[PDB]
DNA sequence: ATCAATATCCACCTGCAGATTCTACCAAAAGTGTATTTGGAAACTGCTCCATCAAAAGGCATGTTCAGCTGAATTCAGCTGAACATGCCTTTTGATGGAGCAGTTTCCAAATACACTTTTGGTAGAATCTGCAGGTGGATATTGAT
DNA sequence: ATCAATATCCACCTGCAGATTCTACCAAAAGTGTATTTGGAAACTGCTCCATCAAAAGGCATGTTCAGCTGAATTCAGCTGAACATGCCTTTTGATGGAGCAGTTTCCAAATACACTTTTGGTAGAATCTGCAGGTGGATATTGAT
């Protein structure tokens, strides 16, 4: 990544979480919601990216395709459609 | 007048407009960059197939909005319009994220 | 010899049995497959899809768009009590949600 | 020298054709459709194969996937797939 | 003559079950519960002891967990008893719903 | 039949729930989310026996029963 | 002679492996595979026990039952999310009151 | 007797391992044997999957490892590949 | 907060009933010694993509000002739900039988696996086809101040 | 009971990025001809399960009382939404380079395949002991009076 990547929890804005909760029909936003949703977010890709990353150093690859993103988010009950190819 | 909308028409203005869209609400490059500093620090120098990106935003966003939905019960349960970490708290606790 | 009979042609189903036949002794569920098998799994996905392809061109239709798009999908699962129920910890790319604000929060 | 790979496209197209001959699809769309196909098979295949291991059968037949489908499958959705799986077999049986 | 305050003994009662683990419903009632259900499924069916105790066992549990969760709802709303909107919620964010 | 789930008998099992105080509407509420419990995994229990061609529901059919409903129960055979 | 003898094992290596070919796992299994499967349920085992056995020991029983394993499990964390999903009959639950319920 | 067998013997043995004095009734027995046959699936199971996503026809304990890292939580999964990859060593010297 | 007067827990104890543990014997499995295959790992090598960076444009995140109206605090009592003493009967529990049926075996016709060979249906680019994304405007609600 | 003010639609258009077709091999079905495996079709068995039948002992259904929780009705200090001006930095496209998937070959360490021999682990009565049912006696609390 070159530059070193520090503190990007922050680059999910609050007006980026605000359009979320709107979608998830949220109309009264309390002040403290920003960094609580940034903390479970971190918690949500870190469960997530860790067990990707397991299937990646298995597959003995040092690309994480979709596929392991794929398979990583069905094992937390997470299914997704539209990445298999 | 200067015309002025009361707190709330636009707030329901968006709601409308983005349950209307599928659109990414988080953007791109940003949401990268997370993806790859929490990867940077499990695996060093791993790569990522732009695939690979495009679906872990769109799974972290179906998620939040997922967790919003409940969320908002949740303040509607106690008598509130505005939603509050009490609210993520007990919807994470009885989903059993966090029991 | 005969002339080649695809067993989904005799099968009458347009979802290849033979692929469908292979997938299955290859994926490790039993150490044999019965002919039958692949014919009666071979239908019931296209079946299954046929079933959300109907609703999905229907909300295309009703968007006046003759293309169907993840959106489309979105909405006839997430709007029939069955196929929802089915996909229930299932999420589409690029699907977005079903318009609901709750009643409360309309202007009183 | 190739690198091809099998999906389910031309079928799920071919399915499209038939319920909505006026109706495409775009390819993101056929993505989820491939998702999905692939999805149930190993959610039926895979009832199927801890069927046949429960009663300690070697064989997967159209008797486990049926009780597959009435497993994994919400009421109306399923008594129609078995109609259509027992259609099917009972077609492909009499070399029809 | 003595009359423990409202509450206390509802407290007592916790303590004593939570404490406990036998099975909270009566064998009988519910073991007939369970053959009408099956009834409007399959025919002339016959039940193994153990099968009938394994489906009490999980059907407590069951609603034992979900009075915590409903429990936990009520409290969330300033209140103290549970009430049929707690056990909805509950089940609506459990995905039962 | 499922008023032989009688009031004692749920005031009970919310107590080790933690529930301190019950609205008189809980018990039929209570009573509905039961059978539909029942039902969901009976109907699958039966399913398990059925292809097994048996006419006796066994511990295990349950077993799976609850498995499959992401209900899994220890001490009865699995 | 046994495998799980070589292997410094009481759960069964030989057994293990025949419950992966049988099991439809796939068309082999490697010579270690059921060495570290029976390895790792011996740990998981033995570590559920030594805390049951606890349990046991002060609720004054010389037996463990089914309430000193949900004890185990509950009371410790990984264990507890480990089995967030399993239910242990006539296991019951752990004593719990929400503090808004108490009085004073 | 074929009838069925279980975990039982084993149990038994690394319970007088780790308390001596201690005992087992026969529920609590039966549920180590359920917990046994859970564990093993959930590993047997993600190692399946983990060999043919990778096309790989046999299972070995580079599969079972990888399977115990994505299914144990933190250190019960530090300490499980600790035995796990221990016994192997011994099995392999003697 | 004290006293006093109940009311419930909670060890501790004894006599056994009935779970466990302990013994002794096999069928069933695991272990052995050989003998033969073969999955897949190591060694290249073609060439997709992925990492990064450059530029210009402008879509958006930010910080700031105000004040609408929502959450938080309070108060009060109507009436819901808890605690209890009563009286009744449904659930325990204890046999006794009869039998509906899981469980097993022995065969064998019917169904599957497999190596070899044909025969396409499928898939990967090219070559065509075209929806409908973006743009534009008046027509229509929908607000919020008067 | 209006009307500027804005936002929200709806219908129309066009060409180019994104579907659809058209081509042509060719990987992988399907057709044959054997070589195994099975699923049961009968025929028998001990069982666990229903069926009744019958005391009765908790447990539950009821009817009273009334403590105190749930909601309704107010109040109002500030938080959080609505608008704006700024100017940062995400988006878009592309250019470079070369890291590293993927595709092929070659070939052993490792896995399978028998034929038998050893060793287990499952069973079921016998021989232990360990909880449990009841009974205290003494902490621990509660609840009402002051
Ligand atoms: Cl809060
Ligand atoms: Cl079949
Ligand atoms: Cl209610
Ligand atoms: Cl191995
Ligand atoms: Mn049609
Ligand atoms: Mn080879
Ligand atoms: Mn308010
Ligand atoms: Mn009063
Ligand atoms: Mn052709
Ligand atoms: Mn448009
Ligand atoms: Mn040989
Ligand atoms: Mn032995
Ligand atoms: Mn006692």
């Amino acid at each position: 990544h070159r530059k070193v990547l520090r503190d990007n929890i922050q680059g999910i804005t609050k007006p980026a979480i605000r359009r979320l909760a709107r979608r998830g029909g949220v109309k009264r936003i309390s002040g403290l919601i920003y960094e609580e949703t940034r903390g479970v977010l971190k918690v949500f890709l870190e469960n997530v990216i860790r067990d990707a990353v397991t299937y990646t150093e298995h597959a003995k690859r040092k690309t994480v395709t979709a596929m392991d993103v794929v398979y990583a988010l069905k094992r937390q009950g997470r299914t997704l459609y539209g990445f298999g190819g | 007048k200067p015309h002025r909308y009361r707190p709330g028409t636009v707030a329901l203005r968006e709601i409308r407009r983005y349950q209307k869209s599928t659109e990414l609400l988080i953007r791109k490059l940003p949401f990268q960059r997370l993806v790859r500093e929490i990867a940077q620090d499990f695996k060093t120098d791993l790569r990522f197939q732009s695939s690979a990106v495009m679906a872990l935003q769109e799974a972290c966003e179906a998620y939040l909005v997922g967790l919003f939905e409940d969320t908002n019960l949740c303040a509607i349960h106690a008598k509130r319009v505005t939603i509050m970490p009490k609210d993520i708290q007990l919807a994470r606790r009885i989903r059993g994220e966090r029991a | 010899r005969a002339k080649a009979k695809t067993r989904s042609s005799r099968a009458g189903l347009q979802f290849p049995v033979g692929r469908v036949h292979r997938l299955l002794r290859k994926g490790n569920y039993s150490e044999r497959v019965g002919a039958g098998a692949p014919v009666y799994l071979a239908a019931v996905l296209e079946y299954l899809t046929a079933e959300i392809l109907e609703l999905a061109g229907n909300a295309a239709r009703d968007n006046k768009k003759t293309r169907i798009i993840p959106r489309h999908l979105q909405l006839a699962i997430r709007n029939d009590e069955e196929l929802n129920k089915l996909l229930g910890r299932v999420t589409i790319a690029q699907g977005g949600v079903l318009p609901n604000i709750q009643a409360v929060l309309l202007p009183k | 020298k190739r690198s091809r790979k099998e999906s389910y496209s031309v079928y799920v197209y071919k399915v499209l054709k038939q319920v909505h001959p006026d109706t495409g699809i775009s390819s993101k769309a056929m993505g989820i459709m491939n998702s999905f196909v692939n999805d149930i098979f190993e959610r039926i295949a895979g009832e199927a194969s801890r069927l046949a291991h429960y009663n300690k059968r070697s064989t997967i037949t159209s008797r486990e996937i049926q009780t597959a489908v009435r497993l994994l499958l919400p009421g109306e959705l399923a008594k129609h797939a078995v109609s259509e799986g027992t259609k099917a077999v009972t077609k492909y049986t009499s070399a029809k």
